[PDB]
């Protein structure tokens, strides 16, 4: 009774887990963004400076 | 008993507001909960 | 099939007094061992639940044991304390003692009067009671002394239910305007506004906007009614996910790791977090307007699910994939 109760508890904690990375998978990655960032702030600098 | 990317922890620690880093919780799962909310944000 | 036929004015009035009940609240006794609902008509059933449910139960033991009426208006709402009983009526919350409803007596303690009031929120950490209604404004009441110290005022429509999640927030109201509200308790102020009708994904523009029913796990939130049965995600704000169901649902909770629902249909939901329906097991009433867990210590046999809504009657489960029997009013 004691492991069962414990078991359905984290059983409870995945599916909270489940349930925000579903909505994190609904976004694009983060170091492929970061990538993108610093392209386009180096494309940003080269632009500002012609300007 | 069958069931179906990370930030390292100082960063998060350090880089996160105190009402994303949720003081008391330094529970795991509050914690983990707390960097994939920070994550989405 | 029609086992009992009156044939008199007053029994024919009384068949259709109970063929036109609606049973809108439902209050626990501090112990297990009763039950109080609340009527249509302003009068209150009380259900001897540990005489039910025991091996020696007769068929007029499904009755109530008392039964008296308290409000001119119709009780939209109970609570109960340590040792009272509120019951929110006309435009004013009446306090009953368990000890004296059962005897023959049945006074009143006090009577304070701060339009309808749909929910009754009672406060833990300090001895308040926060009441909402068709003012579109909260109020708080101190139960020691008659006298109301808070008056909120975010919604626009009147509001329809009340949360407790103890956290710095603290409290959330829904409304028939249509927004989800946080009322910080020290400050009494509006910190935050969850706005769901205006989400593509939950909006359903046929129904309405209109939030019947909410929930708390300190983290989470399940706000259901006119638009969509969601799942919100506090401090983010964000619907994570839907529950797909066509019918408007009045009434809401978190099991261990289940949510339950009730509304216009006749069946009770069973619903997993992830967002799959894991049961509907079917109630005697055409529709449900309140749920109730029995979760009492000091009495483990009295723990079981108590439903109401559009009949004269309440469901009661003693597992959770069919009725055992059901209380007549």
């Amino acid at each position: 009774k004691k492991q069962i109760l414990q078991a359905k508890r984290i059983r409870k904690n995945r599916q909270e887990y489940d349930a925000l990375a579903k909505v994190i998978q609904h976004h694009p990655d983060r170091h492929e963004t970061l990538k993108e960032l610093e392209a386009l702030g180096k494309e940003l600098e080269h632009l500002s400076h012609i300007k | 008993l069958e069931f179906k990317d990370l930030v390292s922890l100082e960063e998060f620690y350090k880089e996160a507001p105190p009402d994303i880093s949720k003081a008391e919780v330094t529970d795991p799962h509050q914690q983990t909960l707390a960097r994939l909310d920070w994550e989405l944000e | 099939v029609p086992l009992a036929v009156p044939l008199g004015q007053t029994e024919v009035f009384q068949a259709l007094q109970r063929l036109h009940m609606t049973i809108f609240s439902q209050s626990v006794s501090p112990c297990g061992k009763f039950l109080a609902a609340g009527n249509n008509y302003g009068q209150i059933a009380i259900f001897s639940l540990s005489s039910a449910l025991s091996s020696e139960a007769k068929e007029e033991s499904k009755k109530p044991v008392v039964t008296f009426q308290a409000h001119d208006g119709p009780v939209y709402s109970m609570v109960s304390t340590d040792r009272h009983l509120l019951s929110a009526g006309d435009g004013e919350v009446k306090a009953w003692l368990w000890a004296e409803m059962l005897k023959k007596g049945c006074k009143e303690l006090w009577r304070r009067q701060p339009p309808e009031i749909n929910a009754l929120l009672l406060v833990p950490k300090e001895n308040s009671l926060i009441l909402a209604g068709g003012d579109c404004q909260l109020h708080t009441m101190d139960l020691e002394t008659g006298t109301f110290t808070r008056v909120l005022r975010g919604h626009t429509d009147y509001i329809h239910c009340l949360a407790l999640r103890e956290r710095s927030p603290e409290v959330l109201s829904g409304g028939e305007d249509g927004a989800v509200r946080l009322w910080d308790l020290r400050t009494a102020k509006e910190v935050q506004t969850i706005e769901v009708y205006k989400h593509e994904e939950c909006s359903r523009p046929h129904n309405g906007r209109w939030i019947g029913c909410l929930a708390t796990d300190s983290d989470w939130m399940v706000c259901g009614g006119g638009p969509a049965l969601t799942l919100w995600h506090l401090r983010s704000s964000t619907p994570t996910t839907i529950f797909p169901i066509r019918a408007p649902q009045k009434h809401v909770t978190f099991y261990q790791d289940l949510i339950l629902s009730a509304g216009q249909g006749r069946c009770v939901n069973q619903w997993q977090l992830s967002g799959e329906l894991k049961a509907q097991v079917p109630g005697s009433s055409p529709g449900l307007l309140s749920l109730s867990l029995n979760q009492q210590p000091a009495a483990p046999e009295c723990k079981v699910l108590t439903a109401a809504g559009n009949s004269c009657r309440v469901d009661v489960f003693t597992n959770l994939g069919y009725r055992a029997f059901s209380l007549s009013f």
